[PDB]
RNA sequence: AGGGGAUCGAAGACGAUCAGAUACCGUCGUAGUCUUAACCAUAAACUAUGCCGAUUAGGGAUCGGACGGCGUUUAUUUUUGACCCGUUCGGCACCUUACGAUAAAUCAAAAUGUUUGGGCUCCUGGGGGAGUAUGGUCGCAAGGCUGAAACUUAAAGAAAUUG
């Protein structure tokens, strides 16, 4: 409720406003382990849960009863995540796969369909993503076409930013977590494909944390 | 499923092997397939050693030792505890027990 | 020499103390990338480490040490007790945190263990001996530095010296000139030439 | 990076493996950087003056990374006469 | 008759804490507990003087893992800064010549690097 | 038996790439390994190459700078009209930006984008991105 | 069967927010 | 169809066991088990993994051939042979590892496949009915190869987790 104590050093960095964005962190891969620096950056971040579904554990009295939910976040501006818990109870379970889902957003990278004419709208190429027997592969598409896909990766790509794209499944899609980590797998990628634009020489700079002096 | 990777057989490189009788029960098992194992013991229990030994006409004496070789179908070796069932990952060990050189 | 001078040498001394405390000594079996730290294989023996690139990566490890903003963010390792004393006086002559003896993994991962830590680099006596504290490592960004002998895994591990890494003499002994050349770089010892008033005895180990 | 009528759309440019050129991926736990002081011609040691190397995770995991720094170093005039190719 | 951790932990932090004000009679450390701590039952006071008492037995007869007091403590690092005053790796002063004993194939690396001065005894190595 | 050499030399090249390494060596050469080798060459996406002469059909040793993700053949060499070129593009190209698609034609091999300036057709060989 | 706590939650969103006649 | 017929032993005859025991256990015992001259063509005929070619990672053992080397052993003795160290070509296997692959167990191939094309042959399409009916063909016979339909059903099955 009331003011947090950072506890790791980044964290304090960011409470004294150190850092600029979000991006600084990802350019030099450094881990989060508190969700009070993601919202600090990043507000307006919107949540909606999935579904949930009970498991079951066989015990000699009789039978134990967990729940576990799905949950997925995004700005619909090129930041997305989802995380998964499970828990003796429904309302703790949500609470908890919430924090998860915001350790985990990811920016994605959105191009252009042939000619350029700002704000890009759709994947800048094709990339797929397998994640237990799903596979989800991923088309760029022309300007003007909606998104063609089942209603639960419509969802996942509609809080991406990303707005054109064409859609391919395999394998038993029925298994909801599987797909959507397949699909968060596929738009995680993106930045991974080394197009002909990136090939001019970066400067390496050293990181926030060793060019900074933390509080006591 | 394969419970061993060798088939709990070891026979790889050729087709057939001549079967062998069993010590026990008198079956019938390939001879790679049995429990082999090699005693080595003395004619007389180490109590009785004495008693020959004194009563004996050859000044110091020593008793002569018998040699066998018992082997086995698998189903009268675990009957006999001659080795008996491990767990998944200790499968994998071949290599022979450490006896007891100490015997507390 | 577009970035190092010719005043980094051996010197004659230097080399005097490492074969004189069997740093040289290699064991039988050859890590294949090990080979380029290799002399010559002894006839009917052990192979052989090639002392001058002994010197030229210790130097070059050292230097990576004084780019640390505070010292406070080295951490060196050592599990095995040849190691242990060595590492304890290089954490007092220097800025340094030590760990001696058990590790209690998930001392890096961990946020709410008792030995809870967040370095910048890491210093390893022996890879295998310490591949906890080399696995913590690849989680969480940290470059890795290690003392190796002929044979060892490389996995994660950067600057690799090559030593015996298993003698009573030769671990104290690296440890002792690495801590020297750290004060050297600083303006601590101030020049190449003057000679240091710490014996190298004192980084070595006692039976009780 | 893209452009649409000169300027620049892309969220932020990643930066490239020293040793083989791949992109270093956000959350690709593993990849370090390396700083190397510069020394004077004395032999002590400049503040704020270093050369910066960066290493991918996969590359590390292989194993290689010693040699790929062997290799580096030496190009940039920091070592003598311990990497060559056979 | 085996003592619990509630005994076992609570006779570590009076030791260690106030090591010579009790002794090796179990009468003493009796009225020593009592005052210096806060214990509900006279026999749990009864048990933790019975362990803490014995502890010391032991301890009489070098050092026991797990148990430090300042007086052990400080004797210690009074011990690390042991140094003799000739080095073992010096060699000089050591043997009957201060030339040491290698290998063939190691004088070539010297001679490699170019340290040919140094005073050496090379001897031969095989066995095959 | 060996049935393209075409395809040993675009499989080892892919396989030594994608494991991080620099350099390559080809067993058997040919004219349309070289002649394929130096449309990727003037494209940036390899660097030098070299020829050594034995007297059977020499070897080659080809130096990666990266930047290269795949390289692959179609061994049915079909039969593609200048119309129905941008069929194969759709299938086998990432994206419509960069890309190339090998063509062999009367008038030497080229990659689909310069057969199109000169109006020109004929069998699909590779490709490469 | 987690379908109890759906009237009164208001701390999440649901997929297909159920319409009341 | 002849020769041979020690030992084991389908069928068969008895003794026990059992509520029953046409079985497990025990004593006998025919065809068969072996060989010469002709038929039969099926096996969990198994690595449940077709054949040719290229590339991809570390390690130590072993069988066959060649090449290099310090010694020991030994002979009408040298060169050879036995043992020791290293390199290399061709084999039956094994240990570690995952950058990779798979639903998983696990795999140096079951890898180089949604970023999908090196060449070639055979086989499979929910579970039963059914490898059955019928026609043809091969065989002295037992049988082999080829091989349906009517009708019926919402589940059979694989790998792993807790009881
Ligand atoms: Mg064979
Ligand atoms: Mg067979
Ligand atoms: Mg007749
Ligand atoms: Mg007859
Ligand atoms: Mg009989
Ligand atoms: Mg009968
Ligand atoms: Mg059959
Ligand atoms: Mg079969
Ligand atoms: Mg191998
Ligand atoms: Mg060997
Ligand atoms: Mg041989
Ligand atoms: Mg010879
Ligand atoms: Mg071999
Ligand atoms: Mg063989
Ligand atoms: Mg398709
Ligand atoms: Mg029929
Ligand atoms: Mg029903
Ligand atoms: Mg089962
Ligand atoms: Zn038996």
């Amino acid at each position: 409720e009331k003011e947090w104590q950072p506890v790791t050093k980044l964290g304090r960095l960011v409470k004294a406003g150190k850092i600029k964005s979000m991006e600084e962190i990802y350019l030099h891969s450094l881990p989060i382990k508190e969700y009070q620096i993601v919202d600090y950056f990043l507000p307006k971040l919107k949540d909606e849960v999935m579904k949930i579904k009970p498991v079951q554990k066989q015990t000699r009295a009789g039978q134990r009863t967990r729940f576990k939910a799905i949950v997925l976040i995004g700005d619909s501006d090129g930041h997305v995540g989802l995380g998964i818990k499970t828990s003796k109870e429904v309302a703790t379970a949500i609470r908890a796969a919430i924090i998860i889902a915001k350790l985990s957003v990811i920016p994605v990278r959105r191009g252009y369909w042939g000619a350029n004419l700002g704000r890009p709208h759709s994947l800048p190429v094709k990339q797929s993503g397998k994640c237990g027997s799903v596979t989800v592969r991923l088309i760029p598409a022309p300007r003007g076409t909606s998104l063609v896909a089942s209603p639960a990766v419509k969802r996942l790509l509609q809080l991406a930013g990303i707005e054109d794209a064409y859609t391919s499944s395999s394998g038993s899609t029925k298994t909801l977590e599987n797909t959507l980590k397949a699909t968060f797998a596929a738009v995680a990628n993106t930045y991974g494909f080394l197009t002909p634009n990136l090939w001019k020489e970066t400067k390496l700079i050293r990181s926030p944390l060793e060019e900074y002096a933390d509080t006591l | 499923v394969k419970k061993r990777k060798n088939n709990g057989r070891n026979k790889k490189g050729r087709g057939h092997v001549k079967p062998i009788r069993c010590s026990n029960c008198a079956r019938c098992t390939p001879k790679d397939k049995a429990i082999k194992r090699f005693t080595i013991r003395n004619m007389v229990e180490s109590a009785a050693i004495r008693d020959i030994s004194d009563a004996s006409v050859f000044a110091e004496y020593t008793v002569p030792k018998m040699y066998l070789k018992l082997q086995y179908c698998v189903s009268c070796a675990i009957h006999g505890k001659i080795v008996r069932v491990r767990s998944r990952e200790g499968r994998r060990n071949r290599a022979p027990p450490p006896r007891v050189r100490y015997n507390k | 020499p577009a970035n190092l001078p010719s005043i980094f040498n051996p010197t004659s001394a230097d080399i005097e103390q490492l074969l004189a405390a069997q740093c040289h000594i290699g064991s039988k079996n050859l890590n294949v990338h090990m080979q380029p730290y290799v002399w010559k294989t002894r006839a009917d023996g052990v192979n052989i480490i090639n002392l001058g690139k002994t010197w030229e990566k210790l130097v070059l490890a050292a230097r990576i040490i004084v780019a640390i903003d505070n010292p406070s963010d080295v951490c060196v390792i050592s599990s095995r007790p040849f190691g242990q004393r060595a590492v304890l006086k290089f954490a007092a002559h220097t800025g340094a945190q030590a760990i001696a003896g058990r590790f209690t993994p998930g001392s890096f991962t961990n946020y709410i263990t008792r030995s809870f830590k967040e370095p910048r680099l890491i210093v390893v006596t022996d890879p295998r001996t310490d591949a906890q504290a080399i696995k913590e490592a690849s989680y969480v960004n940290i470059p890795v530095i290690a003392l190796c002998d002929t044979d060892s895994p490389l996995e994660y591990v950067d600057v690799a010296i090559p030593t015996n890494n298993k003698g009573r003499h030769s671990v104290g002994l690296i440890w002792w000139m690495l801590a020297r050349e750290v004060l050297r770089l600083r303006g601590t010892i101030y020049n190449r030439e003057t000679p240091w008033d710490v014996m190298p005895d004192l980084y070595f180990y006692r039976d009780p | 990076m893209e452009n649409d009528r000169g300027e620049i759309v892309d969220l932020y440019v990643p930066r490239k493996c020293s040793a083989t050129g791949r992109i270093i991926k956000a959350k690709d736990h593993g990849s370090c950087q390396i700083t190397i002081a510069k020394v004077d011609e004395n032999g002590r040691a400049i503040q704020g003056e270093n050369i910066i190397y960066a290493f991918s995770g996969f590359v590390r995991a292989m194993g290689e990374s010693d040699d790929a720094l062997n290799r580096l170093a030496q190009r940039d005039g920091l070592l003598k006469n311990v990497w060559s190719a056979q | 008759r085996v003592r619990t951790k509630t005994v076992k932990k609570s006779a570590k932090v009076i030791i260690e804490k106030y090591y010579p004000r009790l002794t090796l009679d179990f009468e003493t450390n009796k009225r020593v507990c009592d005052e210096i701590a806060v214990i509900s039952s006279k026999r749990l006071r009864n048990k933790i003087a019975g362990y803490t008492t014995h502890l010391m037995k032991r301890i009489q007869r070098g050092p026991v893992r797990g148990i430090s007091f300042k007086l052990q403590e400080e004797e210690r690092e009074r011990k690390d800064q042991y140094v003799p005053e000739v080095s073992a790796l010096d060699f000089h002063q050591n043997s009957e010549t201060g030339m040491l004993d290698i290998d063939q194939e190691t004088k070539d690396l010297l001679k490699h690097l170019g340290f040919d001065s140094i005073p050496v005894n090379v001897i031969p190595v095989t066995q095959s | 038996v060996r049935t393209s050499v075409l395809h040993d030399a675009l499989n080892s090249i892919n396989n030594a790439e994608k494991m991080g390494k620099r350099q390559v060596m080809i067993r058997p050469s040919s004219k349309v390994i070289v002649k394929f080798l130096q449309v990727m060459q003037r494209h940036g996406y390899i660097g030098e190459f070299e020829e050594v002469d034995n007297h059977r059909s020499g070897k080659i040793v080809v130096q990666l700078n990266g930047r290269l993700n795949k390289c692959g053949v179609i061994s049915p060499r079909y039969n593609v009209r200048l119309a129905e070129l941008e069929k194969w593009v759709t299938k086998l190209l990432p994206a419509r930006q960069f890309g190339y698609v090998i063509l062999t034609t009367s008038a030497g091999i080229m990659d689909h984008e310069e057969a199109r300036r000169k109006h020109v057709a004929g069998k699909i060989i590779g490709f490469f991105y | 069967e987690g379908e109890a706590e759906l009237k009164d939650e208001q701390a999440a969103e649901e997929i297909a927010q159920t319409e009341k006649k």
